[PDB]
Formats: structure tokens, sequence, C-alpha cells
């Protein structure tokens, strides 16, 4: 029994395919990119991409394809899961609320058929007569497009040539007509195939199968006033017609594999070609005409537009603008210009995008001395390598630290009305009242004429026409920037004591109980206007001149006392128009109203920490959506700030949150912060920029962070990371790095570009003497890297065709230095495997980087942990224990031997290990016996290993190739010379993901037991967790609930999509819980949520708290 | 080999 929770922390950042086309409107452009499962709708706009949709799915996108047929108005999307799961969508709006449908759908997979070299091709004929599926490997999948067929039934036809490369259909052909690149004995060749589906036969081509070259890996169709198939292979370009045939070998492209392409212009002149490079090129054909049919082919040349992300996908826009969709790199938006700049470069990024790309190797590292754990990720790969420093909430940068006890509030203030950089500020203190006027970062307390200091302030704003307001509990005051006393004031016409309050420029609201009054302010003098009782006694009030007037207010809204309620009114008039009846026993503290792109927003605060949202039109007055949240359990003041353009709300609460814009939504993240009372924003010329903070005692002040839940940092590596250590009694991380050169014509290697190893600040070689006995070769380096500056401090590099394979950072033995301690390889293509190898121990001084001790070994060395004093290195196949003499040494001891190729280790404290490649996970025990290694238990399941991690002292986390999750423990039954020997399977799970690292942290802290980060190849990251037993048996049920109500996208089945798959077997999933699905919960309308409470008790609006404390995992 | 199949399969295909 093992019960576990995984949840994604961050969504897969790989753009795994993109394609462009009117999905939303016929005249509309659209930019659809798939992630993995994810996958983002866009509209392209002057600036760029207007967000749109973001859904996700059931299944890895493998195929995404826009169509159009006859008799339908936009273009559908067709979409194949790599489960093969078909299914056509489109787009639907009613107005505001946004749909993407299922016009068709169903599961095109059959139990015959090896999945082939290149995996799915996906394709559909230009007439849209068809769908085309190379599925499998020998068949060719055909899904005739109907009316009907809503269920995408789809016949299979047989193919003579088993190997085939890259199909497309062509253009202008009497019948559906597919073009292909296969292989054989004899090489590689082209072929046509007619497709008539009448009889469901392949007939034969339009033209006799011919010849391309011994690399030609992609068939490009081409429109309507050419036809034809432009075939690319290495250094070579053909095109391919009835008896035309045009090929050029331009010595540019040989040096690397064109691998994405695109269509820049309809009439198919102009294409668009990525490389591994990153190198962006220009496909033109020449136009030919004989002037009576149509028009011919002169020639066809190619041209170096410049530099991109390493491009998986391509996109030509609106105008130049072409989306380049990385997997290695961060995505981009890039401009095509016609003129070109410094080093001959057409192409001109606009924005770049963050992918957290392949993360091969990641660490918990705090860095802030706090509680809190920043995530320090090796991603991308080549060019396009980097550390990544993922911080958990938005933080505060602080300057100065007075120690006041008791403030109740503040407010921007100025002493001159020239200048902006607001020069004082007032508190509201413990019933009194102290100036704060600053004689620059010089905090000073004096009185100030007109402004009472033995009462206690309600609100002081910058009230116009030279003017300082102070409403107080009896009176409100004034002064001016003329005389500076007693300028006018208000009292109240009975001595009664002002409760609410709310002002800006030339506009007042206040309260005296159930009682309403309404102010103006002008030269000099404080005027008096309409009043209104109410229903109960006030709570609170807000006044503001939002966007459609210019420092006056339009309309209004309150919240009162009694009926726990919300107010929507006029101003003037004072008239109740349609109040939103609240639950609740606890008053509502603050009432807010917001503007910021497109969209007006009235937000209330509880007194037990909630909140609700609504939207009040400036115009309507009328209700809008409701929900509910927590935040603290203390009451929450709301105010504005300002931070870049988009101008934003900050909740003070015991847990402090902002609230900034994403597409059109309001964010609401987490504040770094103690705890949070009251705050305003500031212009001083000691503080510019700043936000004012205040709570218990002390306050701060200083500019704020981004936006969003994770902040992500970059230290552009331009090489690629392997392995991440971190050394903190030397505060600095070592980082394995990988450069790619190239053979020279005297008999060595350089650079192709300035990478971390080359510009490092300071290096070393190998000096090692241990061995004896178009050409491209990884250089290996250990990297020092300064945690606070992420400088390079120092670059070693190893031996030539040595690469570093692990690393590990330790005190061994009774040694009192920490040392780096690196395992390596010898590769060279003849042996299939290592047969070589070395283990460095590095030690850092001062700012040195001093080789302490070697030793060799007959095999890689894959990886190795500290296990006690003692180094645990996995050797090729053999995994051995090393210890450490006082001669400074590493010294053998023991060394297992029952493996094929050992890949991965973890240690569990004590005296235990894990871990295989192609035969799942062992277990074993050191003995202080005679420090001799027995096979305790071993998983018998022939599983592909990729990532292992102990959970706890009995369950063992493995992941997988096949994107599968799962957990092993030791049988716990009689008769143990055999049940011990086998550690059983207890829960399965199919992620959808290439888990390439786990680890022990949390990105967040100071209901569930345990954390373990993992990192994938798509820039996911997600996390695990272990369970109570109650705790699964609710939530594995509460999915199964949720499955019912929620409508999936592809129409595709949620525990299929779990569900357990390799090649050889497929079983439902245990013991794994996706909190994906169970925080899919909070975002259910109230109807279709009560449903999944039907039936110690169960409840309804209890379950809506419980997946709250989980949303706080990460 | 062996490696030139690790450094890719930590990469994707």
């Amino acid at each position: 029994m093992s019960y576990n929770y995984v949840v994604t922390a961050q969504k897969p950042t790989a753009v795994n395919g993109c394609v462009t086309g009117h999905f939303t409107s016929a005249e509309d452009l659209n930019l659809l990119i798939a992630k993995n499962t994810r996958l983002e709708i866009y509209v392209v706009t002057a600036e760029g991409l207007r967000p749109v949709k973001e859904v996700g799915m059931y299944g890895k996108i493998a195929v995404m394809e826009l169509f159009r047929p006859k008799g339908e108005s936009k273009d559908l999307l067709f979409i194949l899961t790599a489960k093969y799961n078909a299914c056509i969508l489109e787009y639907k709006q009613s107005g505001e609320s946004i749909d993407i449908i299922t016009r068709a759908h169903g599961n095109v997979q059959d139990r015959i058929g090896r999945p082939s070299e290149t995996g799915i091709i996906g394709i559909i004929d230009p007439e849209c007569r068809m769908i085309g599926l190379r599925l499998y490997d020998g068949l060719f999948k055909v899904i005739p497009l109907d009316r009907d067929n809503k269920e995408l039934k789809a016949f299979n036809i047989r193919l003579e040539e088993l190997h085939v490369i890259d199909v497309k259909f062509l253009y202008g052909c009497q019948a559906p007509t597919i073009c292909f690149v296969y292989q054989d004995p004899q090489g590689r060749h082209v072929k046509t195939y007619e497709v008539s589906l009448r009889e469901k036969e392949f007939n034969k081509g339009p033209w006799k199968q011919e010849n391309v070259e011994a690399e030609a890996s992609m068939v490009i169709a081409v429109p309507e006033p050419f036809g034809g198939a432009i075939i690319i292979g290495q250094e070579s370009i053909t095109y391919h017609n009835g008896d035309k045939y045009l090929a050029i070998a331009p010595p540019i492209i040989k040096q690397s594999t064109i691998v994405c392409h695109n269509r820049v212009d309809p009439n198919g002149s102009r294409y668009l070609l990525g490389d591994m490079e990153g190198r962006l090129f220009m496909l033109l054909l020449e136009k030919e005409e004989q002037m009576d049919g149509t028009v011919t082919l002169k020639d066809l040349r190619v041209e170096l537009l410049g530099e991109t992300s390493i491009a998986e996908c391509l996109t030509y826009l609106d105008n130049g603008v072409v989306f380049v969709g990385s997997r290695l790199g961060d995505s981009q938006l890039v401009k095509l210009n016609v003129d070109s700049n410094e080093q001959g470069s057409y192409v001109v990024a606009m924005e770049t995008f963050t992918n957290l790309g392949p993360i091969v190797d990641m660490c918990v590292v705090d860095l802030e001395r706090q509680g809190q754990g920043q995530l320090v990720t090796c991603s991308g790969a080549f060019k396009e390598g980097s550390l990544r420093i993922i911080r958990n909430g938005i933080g505060i940068h602080e300057h100065a630290s007075i120690d006041l006890p008791g403030i109740k509030g503040l407010w921007p203030l100025r002493s001159d009305p020239n200048r902006e950089t607001y020069d004082t500020l007032v508190l509201s203190f413990v019933g009194q009242t102290r100036v704060l006027m600053l004689n620059g970062e010089e905090v000073e307390e004096t009185e100030l004429m007109g402004f009472v200091d033995d009462q206690q302030t309600f609100f002081c704003g910058n009230v116009a026409h030279q003017q300082l307001i102070q409403i107080t509990s009896a009176s409100v005051r004034l002064v001016s920037q003329e005389p500076k006393a007693l300028v006018s004031e208000w009292k109240e016409p009975q001595a009664k004591n002002i409760s609410v309050a709310s002002c800006n420029s030339s506009q007042v609201v206040v309260a005296v109980g159930r009682a309403l009054y309404y102010l103006q302010i002008h030269p000099q003098e404080l005027r008096q206007i309409s009043h209104t009782e109410m229903e109960h006694e006030v709570a609170c009030l807000d006044i503001t001149p939002l966007g459609d007037s210019n420092g006056l207010s339009p309309l209004c809204a309150i919240g009162l006392w009694t009926d726990i309620s919300a107010r929507i009114l006029k101003l003037p008039s004072f008239e109740l128009l349609h109040k939103e009846m609240l639950g609740g026993e606890i008053i509502p503290r603050s009432i807010l109203m917001t503007t910021f792109e497109s969209s007006h927003y009235l937000l209330c605060a509880l007194g037990d920490g909630a909140l609700f949202y609504f939207g009040l039109n400036i115009e309507t007055g009328l209700l809008s959506d409701r929900k509910k949240v927590t935040l603290g359990t203390q009451p929450t003041v709301l105010r504005t700030f300002r931070s870049l353009s988009t101008t934003n709300v900050f909740a003070c609460s015991d847990r402090p949150t902002v609230i900034y814009s994403s597409n059109h939504k309001l964010v609401f993240s987490n504040v770094n912060l103690k705890e949070v009372n009251y705050m305003c924003p500031l212009n001083s010329d000691g503080y510019p920029d700043s936000l004012a903070l205040a709570n218990n005692s002390t306050l701060t002040i200083g500019t704020i962070d981004e936006i969003q839940k994770l902040h992500i940092r970059t230290v552009p590596l331009y090489e690629s990371p392997r392995k991440i250590c971190y050394q903190e009694v030397s505060q600095c991380f070592g980082v394995l790095s990988s450069r790619i050169e190239v053979q020279d014509t005297s008999g060595g290697t350089t650079a192709l570009r300035p990478s971390a190893s080359t510009q490092a600040l300071s290096s070393s070689v190998s000096s090692s003497k241990l061995f004896s006995s178009g050409e491209e070769v990884e250089v290996h380096n250990l990297l020092i890297i300064d945690q606070h500056t992420f400088e390079v401090l120092h670059a070693h590099q190893f031996l030539q065709n040595e690469y570093a394979l692990s690393l590990v950072s330790c005190k061994l033995g009774k040694d009192p230095n920490t040392y780096f301690i690196v395992g390596t390889a010898m590769v060279y293509p003849e042996e299939a495997e290592p047969k070589q190898g070395r283990i460095v121990v590095f030690q850092y001084s001062d700012g040195k980087l001093q080789t302490v001790a070697e030793k060799e070994v007959k095999g890689a060395v894959y990886s190795m942990v500290e296990f006690n004093g003692k180094l645990l290195a996995s050797i090729n196949s053999t995994v051995r224990l090393y210890e450490w003499t006082t001669e400074k040494d590493v010294r053998t001891e023991c060394n297992h031997y029952n493996n094929i190729m050992a890949l991965y280790l973890k240690t569990k404290g004590d005296f235990i290990l894990v871990g295989d490649l192609m035969r799942s996970v062992l277990l074993l025990a050191y003995k202080p016996m005679e420090g001799n290694f027995e096979e305790i238990a071993r998983d018998f399941n022939p599983n592909w290993m990729s990532a292992v991690e102990i959970l706890d002292d009995d369950n063992f986390l493995g992941a997988e190739n096949a994107f599968n999750l799962f957990v092993c423990q030791k049988d716990s039954a009689a008769t143990t010379d055999e049940e011990r020997q086998h550690l059983q399977e207890v829960g399965l799970f199919h992620l959808g993901e290439f888990v390439n690292v786990f680890c022990h942290g949390s990105l967040v802290m100071q209901p569930t037991q345990g954390s373990v980060l993992f990192g994938t190849v798509n820039g996911m990251i997600g996390l695990v967790t272990s369970l109570s037993e109650s705790w699964y048996n609710l939530l594995l049920d509460m999915q199964n609930r949720l499955n019912k109500v929620i409508k999936s996208v592809g129409k595709i089945e949620h525990s299929f999509w779990r569900s357990f798959h390799t090649e050889r077997k497929t079983e439902p999933a245990t013991g794994f819980i996706d909190g994906d699905l169970i925080e899919s919960f909070l975002d259910i309308s109230r109807p279709k949520m009560q449903e999944v409470v039907a039936n110690r008790e169960a409840t309804a609006d209890d379950l809506i708290k419980v997946v709250e404390e989980l949303t706080r995992i990460h | 080999q062996a490696l030139p199949a690790l450094r890719e399969r930590e990469l994707g295909s």
C-alpha cells in the first residue's frame, strides 16, 4: 500500500509543435502552439501575440494540423495523442464565454504493428477528402473525411515499403496522392501512390519512382501554381515532378542537417528552414514562364538569414514576424528585415519566451538563508545551455527599518506642489498621529500646523488645488500650500465621531455609523453636499475617479455590518442598485475598485481572511462572477500600487498577496514577507518607486519583484551543463559542462563560439598520464560558480576524449576538507561502451582549484554518492564502495556485481542502495559486518530506467523511458528466502513526461508528508508527495467523481490517459493521485461542484478548502 | 555507443 500524490508545480515549457491559420475567426490570424499536453491559443497583433485560450489535454500531442473543408466557415483543429487519440476540434464563442469543442474523435491504434522510425506522421490531403496517418510500420491509416465519421472510423492499407521517412499529400493530383521517401538495401528512393478510397487500394502515383540521397529526411509538398515535391537531405536539395527534376548542393547547408521547414508565401515561393546550429535559411524557388498553361521553374537558391534558438517548430506570421519553437532553448518571436546589420543578420529578436528546456539536472539551494529553497536547474543544450534559478513568490527590496510598534495606516504625501518626488508621509498611530517628513533618507518626526497629533487619523491623501487633508475621529481638518494652518474645517453637526472614510482629489464620502455624507474640496474651503442613512452600520466604503473621468468619480459601492453584504449604488443621488448578498458571520473589512487595460473590478475582503471577486461595470452597475479564496486568517487590507505600466493591487494580510494581471485575468500569488498590515506607493528623493510597509512594529520600503508564482533568473552558459552540485561551506556551484569543437587543419580543435569554459575568469586543464594502448569532439569541464554573482570563478578542462559523467560535494572519512569529486569516461566510436575512466577529487581553496587525488577504473563512472564518509560509485556495471585513507587517497572495499549497467544510485541515510538500466531496480545493504554487500531485494519487471529516488525506508520511486512513474516497496510476508527477494510494484502511473532528475526539497515554507521535486525533458517541474491512508481513499474517489463532471477536451478518458503503458502491456494506475486533476475542482461552477458531493462525513463547501491546503505544497 | 545514447536520452530523441 503506497499512497502518492503528484502535482505540476510548473507546466512544460518546451514547444513541441506550432501552426498558423484562422481557428478563432475566418478573418483572424492564429498562432497554435502545442506544448507537451498544453495547447496555447494566440491571435497575432501589431505588437505580436494576444493570448486567447490555454487548455491542457489528456495526452502528448504528436500531430496537430489545421484544416478547413468545403462547406465550413473557419478552420478546425485536428489533434492526435501519442496514445493514438484522434480528435477534431473547433473554437466556439458565445460572446464572452470561450469554448473549444469536440467535432469528432476516436482511438486510432491497432493491435498489430511495430511503431516505426521517426514515429507518428499525420497528414491531411489538400482537398480535405481524408486524413492520412503513418502510425505503424508497414501500414498506412486512412481516416476518410465525411460529414458522418464522428468516431473517425479508419481503414488501413498495406504498404510494400516498411521504412518511410516522410510523407506529404501533393497538390494538383487527380486522386488524393501521397509522396514519400522510403528505405531498403539499395538505399533511399521516392515514390507516389494515388489513394482511391472507393476500392481501399493504393493504385499507382502520377510519376515513376526516382532516386533520392542516402540522407533524405523531408518531403515538402508545393501548392497550386507549381505542384511537385521538394526533398531535403544533407548537403543537397532536390525538386521532384512528373519528369521535371531540379537539384542544388550549396556548401552552406552541408555544415548541419536542416531539421524543420515552413512556407512563407502562399503561392509557395519562399520557405523557412531550421538547423541544429539554429541557422535560419530561406529557400527560394525561381519562377519561369511559358505563359499558356501555368508556371514552371528555372532554379532554386538558399540564403542564410541569421540566427535563432535551436528551432524545432517554425512559423511565419504577419509581416516578417516569425515564431520560433525551441526545445533545447527559449522559444522566441523573430523579425525578418530586408537589411543586414552588424555581422550580416537579417534577423532581429523581438521577444524571448522562458523555456526551462531540457532539465538535465538540478538541486535545491536556499541562497537567501531563510527557509525557502531556490531551485537551480541545468537547462538547455549546446549554445542554449544555461542555469535557471527558480524562486517562488514575489519578494521585497528593503532600504530602511525604523522600529515603530502600532502603525495603523499610511498615505502618499508631498510638502511642495512642484516635485512629484513625495517628500513627506503621514501615518496613523495607536490613537495618535506622528508626522514623518524627509530630509531625504533621514527619518524625522516633528509637528505640522493644521494637523492634530493627539487624535487618530483615518485618511490623509493628495487633495489637489493646494491642500492637505486629515480626516480623524472627530473633525476632518484642512491645510493648504499657501498659509499652512486651519485653512478650512468640517465637523459633524452633532459632535458624533466619524467611522469609515474614503477620498481622492476633489471627492470625499464618510460614515458616522449608518450615516453618510459627500464632501468637496476647492480653493481653500470645505463644502458639504448630500446625505442619506443606510440599512445597518457602515463597515467600509470606497471612492476613486476611474478611467472615464479626471479627478471626479461616477458610480459607487459599500459593504455594511449586520446583514454582511456588498452594496452597489450611485454617488450624488445615493440610490440603491443591485447589491450582492453575502454569507458569513464576520464583517467585510475592506472594499475597493481598480482599472488595468480592459475591465473594471470590485473586490471585497472579509474578516476571517477570505476574499470575494466581482465585476462592477462603470456604466451598468450589475453583478458578475462569484468565487471564494483564502488568504491569511486575519483581516485583509486592500491597496493599489504602482509597478510597471500595469499598476496593480496589494493585499495586506498575515499572508501577503499581490494582484497583478496575466492575460486579462488578475494574478493572485504570495509575497515573501513576515506579515504585512498596511501599505502604500511612494517616490521620495531618498526612496523612489518604493512601496511602504508596516506591521506589528517596523517600517519597510523598496522596489517590488516581478509577477507570477515562479521567478526565473537564467545564467546563459552558451554550452551545455550535465550535472550540478552545491558546496555551501565554499559558497559556489560545481557544474559539469560540455562544448563541441571542430577538427582543424593543423591537427587539433578549436571552438565555435565563446562559451562558459573559454571566457571563464580562471582555468586549468588535466595533466594525468594514465592512458596509452567533418569531425566533432565534445570537450568537458568542471565549472566553479559564485552563488552571489553567478560568474564563472573557475573552469577545469578534462582530458581529450574524456567525458565527465558525475559530481559529488562531500567530506570523506576523517578528512576535514570538503571536495568536488568527478566521475569520468573515455569515449571512442569503435567500442559499444567504455572500458576506461577516472575518479578525480578536486579541492577549492581561497580561489584555487586543486587536483587532490585521482584513481583509475576499467569502465564509465555513471553516478556516485557520499555513503558514510565513503564514496559509492557505479563503474559500468560493477557498483563499488570506496573509502578514504588518512593518506588522502581512494582505497577500495566491497563492490556488488549483479547489474547490467548501473546507471543511477541513491542512499537511504544508513546503509541502503538502489537502481539499474534495463532491469528495473535493486536494493542493497552495506554490512558493518566485513564491509560486504548483500542484495536485499530487487524488482523483477523489465523497466528501462531514467530516474531513481528513495522516498522512505520502503518506498522507492522509479521513472522510465516510456514516460511512466512507478513505485516499489519490499514484500512483508512469510517465507522470506524468496518473497523477500522480490519487491512488488505497488503503484503505476503515466506522467506523460521523460523524467531526468528527482530530489528532496520544497520551493516554499518558512496535510501531507515528504516532498520530492522532479525535472523533465519538456521543462516541466513536478512534485511527488506521499499520503496518509484516509487522504488517499477520499482523493481517489473525489478524483473518480471529477471525471464525470469535467468534460475532457479531445473527449479523452482521464483514467485511460493515466494508465501505465509500455509496448508490451497496459495496466490502470494505482497509488497515484494527480492533484492537477484534484486542483481541477477549484475551477468548477458551483452547480457542478455540489454534484461531486452526494456522499465520518461529506460536506460540499469543505472540500473547496481541502483543495486549498493542497495548492500550498508549492 | 552507450554514452552517445546517454547525452541524447537526457535531451529527447
